[PDB]
């Protein structure tokens, strides 16, 4: 009964990390050795646990969050950062315990002439709480003057897409990230590494 | 910020070794790891090797044993040894460091320029029509871009007066040329687009002393959801250019 890791990592689409994806993983058995002995992934980092000893690791439940950002954005998927993505898009708690995975993906996401349908938010009026997802499209009021849900000079709309494109530098190509909490809960655990 | 430089690229023959070196600057190189990766033509990109600040190293499976990496925190360097090279290795390889220092694992925040090692066997925006300007009179300033791949990008027009931040002044869609203007430079200004090439003019109209500034014209990309096609002009703009001076002056 193994954990469907191939279905988040090898996903047939990844969505935008505005609307990022969360899918929950439970009651299976979860082999991590084979995500972390290999070189397809550029970032491992995790916090509160060991990657050597993932596998003698029991959970209640693990999240999968998925989503597709710039390179140069990744070190921000990291307690106690900030910047537009940690802001604005997707934040991390202080006390996050859970790993975040990260690798180029510009030869699965990038098309000639750019992919304008992932998108980031690049205003919003106050900071994400952790693990909060919004999915507004309101006009974002950067002057004095009230928008009345009209676009003009200083009347943003409140996304903006990477269009991301193949002759990029490695800092600006697209990379996709999958954030694994590990949730630990009052409970018997649900979620354990192979016996 | 943080800047590295990778050299020792070449080319060099089956069999052959290789050494390449990585220099960094602008943080505590000690305190922070290191790691090494490689990109081949029309793949993703693949970690080749990976140092910690305490000399732990990890290699990866498939270049274990041939390859080998090293620090050297009086020079803040870090040396990458290839032996035994295949044809399998040609590609471009990169220098990263960890972009936060709390958390156990390998990480790549920063992206060098990077060397490519083969076996044997951009935008430019240009601003012109600056100049001085009678009070009450009328100006053309054109702004060409070149090297422009984007389908659907916005160009904006802001300007910089003295003793006041930079602020914007108009803004444009390339798709349907939607025109945007500031509440100061309403009903004065008027932005058009070329329709033979990628040109953008801009027709000052009223001036007024207080409109002596530096203007600059910038580039970025556009935004499609829904089936529609939005642009914004703000303050984070992906490019820039070296922008003009206009003066409005008896
Ligand atoms: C997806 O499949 C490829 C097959 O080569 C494999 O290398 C990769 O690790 C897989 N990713 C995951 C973890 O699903």
């Amino acid at each position: 009964n193994l954990c469907p890791f191939g279905e988040v990592f090898n996903a047939t689409r990844f969505a935008s990390v505005y609307a990022w994806n969360r899918k929950r993983i439970s009651n299976c058995v979860a082999d991590y050795s084979v995500l972390y002995n290999s070189a397809s992934f550029s970032t491992f980092k995790c916090y509160g646990v060991s990657p050597t000893k993932l596998n003698d690791l029991c959970f209640t439940n693990v999240y999968a969050d998925s989503f597709v950002i710039r390179g140069d954005e990744v070190r921000q998927i990291a307690p106690g950062q900030t910047g537009k993505i940690a802001d604005y898009n997707y934040k991390l708690p202080d006390d996050f315990t859970g790993c975040v995975i990260a690798w180029n993906s510009n030869n699965l996401d990038s098309k000639v002439g750019g992919n304008y349908n992932y998108l980031y938010r690049l205003f919003r009026k106050s900071n994400l709480k952790p693990f909060e997802r919004d999915i507004s499209t309101e006009i974002y009021q950067a002057g004095s003057t009230p928008c009345n849900g009209v676009e003009g000079f200083n009347c943003y709309f409140p996304l903006q897409s990477y269009g991301f494109q193949p002759t990029n530098g490695v800092g600006y190509q697209p990379y996709r990230v999958v954030v694994l909490s590990f949730e630990l809960l009052h409970a018997p655990a649900t979620v354990c590494g192979p016996k | 910020q943080v800047q590295l430089v990778e050299t020792g690229g070449g080319l060099v023959q089956p069999g052959g070794s290789l050494r390449l070196s990585c220099a960094a600057s602008g943080f505590t190189f000690s305190s922070y790891a290191m790691g090494w990766a490689r990109q081949v033509p029309g793949k993703g990109l693949e970690w080749v090797s990976y140092i910690y600040s305490d000399g732990s190293t990890e290699y990866q499976d498939s270049v274990k044993g041939r390859f080998t990496i090293s620090r050297d925190n009086a020079k803040s360097t870090v040396y990458l040894q290839m032996n035994s090279l295949k044809p399998e290795d040609t590609a471009v390889y990169y220098c990263a460091t960890e972009g936060s220092l709390g958390g156990w694992g390998r990480d790549f925040g920063s992206w060098g320029q990077g060397t490519q090692v083969t076996v044997s066997s951009q935008v430019q925006l240009v601003e012109t029509g600056g100049g001085f300007v009678q009070p009450g009179g009328s100006l053309r300033l054109s702004c060409a871009a070149s090297g422009v791949t984007l389908d659907y990008y916005a160009i904006g027009w802001f300007r910089q007066a003295p003793g006041k931040e930079r602020e914007g002044v108009s803004c444009i869609g390339s798709s349907d040329g939607r025109t945007y203007y500031s509440d100061s430079v309403k009903g004065r200004f008027t932005i058009s687009r070329d329709n033979a090439k990628n040109t953008v003019y801009l027709q000052m109209n009223s001036l007024k002393p207080e409109d002596t500034a530096v203007y600059y014209c910038a580039l970025t990309v556009g935004t499609y959801y829904s089936g529609n096609y939005h642009y914004t002009c703000s303050d984070d703009m992906d490019y820039w250019g070296k922008g003009t001076q206009v003066t409005v002056s008896s």
